[PDB]
RNA sequence: GGUUAAGCGACUAAGCGUACACGGUGGAUGCCCUGGCAGUCAGAGGCGAUGAAGGACGUGCUAAUCUGCGAUAAGCGUCGG
RNA sequence: CCCGGCGAGGGGAGUGAAAAAGAACCUGAAACCGUGUACGUACAAGCAGUGGGAGCACGCUUAGGCGUGUGACUGCGUACC
RNA sequence: AGGACCGAACCGACUAAUGUCGAAAAAUUAGCGGAUGACUUGUGGCUGGGGGUGAAAGGCCAAUCAAACCGGGAGAUAGCU
RNA sequence: CGAAGGUGUGCUGUGAGGCAUGCUGGAGGUAUCAGAAGUGCGAAUGCUGACAUAAGUAACGAUAAAGCGGGUGAAAAGCCCGCUCGCCGGAAGACCAAGGGUUCCUGUCCAACGUUAAUCGGGGCAGGGUGAGUCGACCCCUAAGGCGAGGCCGAAAGGCGU
RNA sequence: GACGACGUUGAUAGGCCGGGUGUGUAAGCGCAGCGAUGCGUUGAGCUAACCGGUACUAAUGAACCGUGAGGCUUAACCU
């Protein structure tokens, strides 16, 4: 539970050689509506495979 | 020409800044914006809000392009502390330290 | 737990108080050294 | 060690959970379309399916099996009363599951459950 | 020029090291004074029942606190500068 | 004036000798923390330096080679009080 | 009638667990001993450091007790680090 | 037309150091020779201020319990309402004394505080509210007990007491 | 985290019909009983994950990283 000598900053480094955020970068564009949702996801506006599916 | 945006003081720890923060090196903007909408996080709310604040200050005060426009350097540095007292058990305290960071975005075109 | 201070103010007046303290010569100096070591809040008012 | 179970215990004990799907079946059936999480969304499914299943074959016995399992008269009025020509013949499913997104609240997967047949 | 084999063989760098350029936190150093200590020189060497030293509560254009003052309350009269 | 939540914060503009003097404000070191460039680095072990040293990268002179950075590999080497 | 029996409140602390950088500088869940007495609780007083008080453990005297705490002797003294 | 200080750099001395200079800096510095000391720091589990590490680990404070829709709003598991679900009920209910002294309430705000966000809050800004011949005290009467006119007693204080 | 099975050229999951399994004579009517209840309907009814099928819903066109015949020298075989 204890450090008895302190490791230094660069093994501090190598331990957060692993921590980095998995990017998100794979958007879809609609079928017949044209814009942007995240895969498989639906919009701001209700829109999923060009449809109005929740009409918020 | 080259334009800079900062936030200072956001109410939170450097490492947590870096991580998203480190994606959008190197990036345009259009990829950045859309890499850090979705980014589920807290700092994916700071520098996003902050990032496109960058780019007002190119559309008015410097090069209005935005489409071929890159983003430099973007680096998240260290600010004051909120030193509280945390109370731990059987008498003792602890110096809590509420973190705080400073984010500069620095958009341009290299 | 039962803890040391159970306040009152009827234990503390009749104690602490002013016309306690200054009723002997030997209370008396507190108030003329609380006095000299310029505190303002003498002993207990309120 | 889980080797073909089924169920998710969902982090609630078997009385608190069995509770909480009886009222949000009693929910979903109201007002035809709730948000929740995915696993919850993901099966209030295995849960609500029986429901209009045994409501096409209409009977007198029937309706107490629909409120023993509910309790709620106003739900059971809107089934075998509007849900049985309204599911004839849909032999299967009647939920059409949409990942919505991300809960703001505290970063759960949220969705979108519903009632195949809409048009309001 | 091509072909099989045999020997040899960099650029890759998730991160980490070092030097420079860049700030980031930090508030040390130099510089500054109406702050304070030690004394020289005279003067005083007391205040107090025609109500003290030290306080409470009020007073202004005012919310607050400090200074001053006390139902005549940041001030009155009086003789001067 | 733009962007922001008619927030915070910030970029321009204007004052000013200067805002890398902006109310956390003169000067602003070190620890610690990042950005970039250059080199080394994923078969090598060990007080992490020193003696030797290839290649690469640069400021240059003067084109003969020094200076600075790094430093593969190698000889010794078990911190201070 | 009972310093009588059983058992909640109230009280006390027996056993185990857990906790023991505790939810707590002595607790929480499961039980346990009593429960009209030599009992329990509230409020207001009295006693005082070689002195109080004690169904006596050197226990208690503001989490500290084989002599409390604050200030003063006093910068004690230290052949000792 | 740039003092000290800071920060690099080329030179220089046997070392402690010195001298010149680029940048930052914006008003003070001090030769030669001598005089006096709070005169040179790595340690003393030294003091003080600041910043690392463990670590983005542990933990989020009782194993009464949620779930849904609507709205306000820039953003809602936590705020307001409705609908069910679950928990306490000689209490986790409602009044009072102690003790705390605006903590109650409307408008408004989210930097900080709330072991999170927060439009909400016992948080900050502003204003408001506490109305008694009978309720409690103050007031008339004593207990335990404390002072204590004369007095007794004692180096002095002061102790006991009518 | 990996490994594996599928992604409408679909049985990978959930549902659904059936079977299987487990519990036992569901409820609601009628009869017999002043009544509790017993009988008939009725080995009914209900049935987690099990087995066999059915695409009813959910598993989308893309977007994405990964490229553009693979160095030096010698020998042995192609001419």
């Amino acid at each position: 539970a204890v450090q008895q000598n302190k490791p230094t900053r660069s093994k501090r480094g190598m331990r957060r050689s692993h921590d980095a955020l998995t990017a998100v970068t794979s958007l879809s564009v609609d079928k017949t509506s044209g814009e942007k949702h995240l895969r498989h996801h639906i919009t701001a506006d209700g829109y999923y495979r060009g449809r109005k599916v929740i009409a918020k | 020409m080259e334009t800079i945006a900062k936030h200072r003081h956001a109410r939170s720890s450097a490492q947590k800044v870096r991580l998203v923060a480190d994606l959008i090196r190197g990036k345009k903007v259009s990829q950045a914006l859309d890499i850090l909408t979705y980014t589920n996080k807290k700092a994916a709310v700071l520098v996003k809000k902050v990032l496109e604040s960058a780019i007002a200050n190119a559309e008015h005060n410097d090069g209005a392009d935005i489409d071929d426009l890159k983003v430099t350097k973007i680096f998240v540095d260290e600010g004051p502390s909120m030193k509280r007292i945390m109370p731990r058990a059987k008498g003792r305290a602890d110096r809590i330290l509420k973190r705080t960071s400073h984010i500069t975005v620095v958009v341009s075109d290299r | 737990m039962k803890r040391t201070f159970q306040p009152s103010v009827l234990k503390r007046n009749r104690s602490h108080g002013f016309r306690a303290r200054m009723a002997t010569k030997n209370g008396r100096q507190v108030l003329a050294r609380r006095r000299a070591k310029g505190r303002a809040r003498l002993t207990v008012s309120k | 060690m889980r080797h073909r179970k089924s169920g998710r215990q969902l982090n609630r004990n078997s009385s608190h959970r069995q509770a909480m799907f009886r009222n949000m079946a009693g929910s979903l059936v109201r007002h035809e379309i709730i948000k929740t999480t995915l696993p919850k969304a993901k099966e209030l499914r295995r849960v609500v399916e029986p429901l209009i299943t045994l409501a096409k074959t209409d009977s007198v016995a029937n309706r107490r099996l629909a409120f023993a399992r509910t309790r709620d008269n106003e739900i059971v009025a809107k089934l075998f009363n509007e849900l049985g020509p309204r599911f004839a013949s849909r032999a299967g499913g009647y939920t059409r599951i949409l990942k919505c997104g991300f809960r703001a609240g505290d970063n759960a997967p949220m969705a979108y459950i519903e009632l195949v047949d809409r048009s309001e």
